[PDB]
């Protein structure tokens, strides 16, 4: 209890790095969550950018 | 204050308005489209 109550006030911080993690992979592994080894579609697309 | 207003303002919008569209077109507008459904009517051509 002595050392959780020593880290408040201080989380904010590592809240914020963690957040900006997030949001520089989150655009990018929604192209992996649904990634499948057949799929026209998005070789298709790949190929066009 | 009116020369601040005068140079921020411009510079706001070419960040916000301008340039975030530009970045829209070049990288996203490719796959919006292709990603629609029923290519096919998507590119039917004119009868002329």
């Amino acid at each position: 209890q002595q050392l959780t109550n020593h880290i408040r006030d201080t989380l904010p911080g590592l809240r914020n790095k963690l957040q900006s993690q997030l949001l520089s992979i989150e655009k990018e592994v929604e192209e992996y969550k649904n990634f499948r080894p057949d799929d026209p579609a998005r070789k298709t697309k790949a190929l066009l950018q | 204050v009116n020369k601040t207003v005068r140079d921020l303002m411009p510079k706001t919008i070419m960040h916000l308005m301008i340039n975030n569209t530009k970045e829209f077109i070049f990288s996203e507008l490719l796959a919006n489209l292709y990603s629609c459904g029923d290519q096919n009517t998507l590119m039917e051509e004119s009868a002329e």
